[PDB]
């Protein structure tokens, strides 16, 4: 069934599964035309496919050219996000074809099942848990190549970078979740934290900075004080 | 007119004759009911008064054989069997009719009732539904279930509705998934109904027997396909105009004829909401939303 606190570890065993986040899929700017009414400017989006335990990351750029002259781009994007991910999943040979996708939003369960009907072994679930995924296009490196696509593509990333050398994939999962939450509070204060030290680089390879051990604590720490920081000044606490 | 002539009645129960209903008691000098109207499909069911579980009953068509009822103290039931001598049931009946020992058919003449329910209804297609090749008339209770329940013991006891399922290869054509969920057309006119209904007719006549099982029986597979076989048309942007004004007059007299106080069990929330206010034909069932507003407005 769904996906909640109670079954968190079964994301770090040995069976393959994918979370797809589609809160990128469909972007746009909201504007006032000369006349005075409100339209919109779509821009460059991206399905946000990721594999828990392995920390790689399937991102299908979604090029602003999909969307011309269709309407209801809304509910399109759902169907568009799950073409795609079916894609994917055909792509693969099939000792690696994952057995469950875990969906974000509920919103793309249909979808999702119409589009893998060929897959019936393959379970579709929903989560009740809250992921910050929405807050990957604050990681540099991914909102750059999105911005700059120029067409359709697929760019495969590694999202923990060499983190599971040192660590499990369940501490890997718990960093990468601390850190899009921190972004998607406050971004700038975030993005302050992990880069203010001019001495820690980001790898020409990698997403995020080579801290060592004790510094991954240090910013750990660094960022949850920053979440409850803002809960602070959001609530009045 | 024709006749179902009973042996005895020795155990109290409920008779139901389409829909009209009367009670016999234990060892009542009952022996059936008259004046059927010959051209329609009928039913005759039975609710015992001791154990009001298993409602059962038969479908039957008066012009395929001579039909009578007959309990079985072993099974436990008001069993119907077929008369092969003619001259034999003629006598029967001609004597009971004389002793004044039946009930009759009560249709009043200006009653379209049963003709509306079962305009589309035909004992032929009842028989494919309910499989017994030995039998003229079709056997059904509350308990039968579907195919398609089956999907997720003796053949006739489970009832051959046509499986329909919106999230299945059948429904949903490869490359047109978006367009065939959210439209079901394609499943509707290709699949369903040039497919393997060949006629509205025929998929009337199976919606038609769908409703009259789950009034009749509590059948609640019946109901699944009842409302099924609705949602389908109602999610459907094209559907030839004939067939949606049909649709309406047919849900109009079922809606008409359903028990007010069975209403909380026989209707399916979701389904008359979607089809009556959000669906492509949510403005092309107007008799249909007139009287559900006026006789179920809690529903919606
Ligand atoms: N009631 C029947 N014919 O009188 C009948 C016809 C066909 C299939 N089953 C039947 N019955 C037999 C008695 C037990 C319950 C099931």
């Amino acid at each position: 069934g769904a996906m909640n606190s109670s079954n968190y570890a079964e994301l770090f065993n040995n069976d393959i599964k994918l979370f797809v986040d589609d809160t990128n899929v469909y972007r746009v700017t909201v504007h006032k035309t000369f006349e005075g009414n409100v339209a919109t400017k779509a821009i460059n989006g991206c399905i946000f496919t990721l594999n828990p335990k392995t920390g790689h990351l399937f991102l299908k750029i979604i090029h602003t050219s999909v969307w011309a002259g269709q309407k209801r781009l809304s509910q399109l994007a759902k169907w568009k996000t799950a073409e795609e991910v079916s894609a994917l999943v055909r792509s693969l040979p099939k000792e690696e074809q994952p057995k469950q996708i875990i969906v974000t939003r509920k919103a793309m369960l249909d979808p999702l099942e119409v589009h893998m009907l060929d897959f019936p072994n393959i379970a579709i679930r929903p989560t009740e848990l809250r992921l910050p995924f929405s807050a990957a296009m604050s990681i540099d490196k991914l909102s750059d190549v999105v911005m700059k696509a120029t067409e359709p593509q697929m760019v495969l990333f590694n999202i923990y970078d060499d983190w599971l050398d040192r660590i499990s994939s369940y501490t890997a999962f718990s960093r990468l979740t601390l850190l899009l939450r921190a972004l998607k509070t406050n971004e700038e204060s975030a993005k302050m934290i992990l880069l203010s030290d001019p001495t820690i680089t980001i790898k020409s390879y990698h997403l995020w900075p080579s801290f060592t051990d004790e510094q991954w604590i240090t910013i750990e720490s660094q960022m949850r004080d920053l979440i409850l920081t803002e809960y602070g000044r959001k609530y009045n606490v | 007119m024709n006749t179902v002539p009973f042996t005895s009645a020795p155990i109290e129960v409920t008779i139901g004759i389409d829909q009209y209903s009367f009670n016999v008691k234990e060892n009542q000098p009952f022996h059936g009911i008259k004046d059927i109207p010959i051209g329609h499909v009928h039913v005759i069911h039975f609710q015992h008064a001791d154990n009001s579980s298993m409602r059962y009953g038969y479908w039957f068509d008066c012009r395929m054989g001579n039909f009578y009822i007959q309990y079985d103290p072993k099974d436990g039931l008001y069993k119907m069997m077929e008369e092969r001598d003619g001259a034999k049931f003629e006598n029967i009946v001609h004597n009971f009719k004389e002793r004044q020992m039946m009930v009759s058919y009560p249709k009043i003449d200006e009653d379209d009732t049963w003709y509306n329910l079962t305009e589309f209804v035909q004992m032929d297609k009842i028989r494919k539904i309910v499989r017994k090749d030995e039998n003229q008339f079709s056997y059904v209770d509350s308990s039968m279930t579907t195919v398609q329940e089956n999907e997720l013991s003796d053949p006739a006891h489970s009832l051959n509705y046509t499986v329909i399922n919106f999230k299945s290869r059948e429904a949903i054509r490869p490359g047109h998934e978006m367009e065939d969920f959210l439209d079901k057309s394609y499943y509707l006119n290709t699949v369903m109904l040039q497919g393997i209904f060949k006629n509205s007719s025929n998929y009337f006549g199976e919606l038609q027997f769908a409703f009259l099982n789950a009034m009749f029986f509590g059948n609640y597979g019946s109901s699944l396909q009842w409302h099924a076989m609705i949602e389908l048309i109602c999610s459907s942007a094209t559907v030839p105009k004939h067939m949606l004004d049909k649709l309406d007059e047919i849900l109009y007299y079922q809606i008409k004829t359903l028990p007010e106080q069975y209403s909380d069990i026989l209707l399916n929330e979701r389904v008359w909401n979607i089809c009556l206010y959000s669906s492509f034909q949510k403005n092309s069932l107007h008799n249909t939303e007139k009287i559900m507003e006026n006789k179920y407005p809690e529903l919606l």
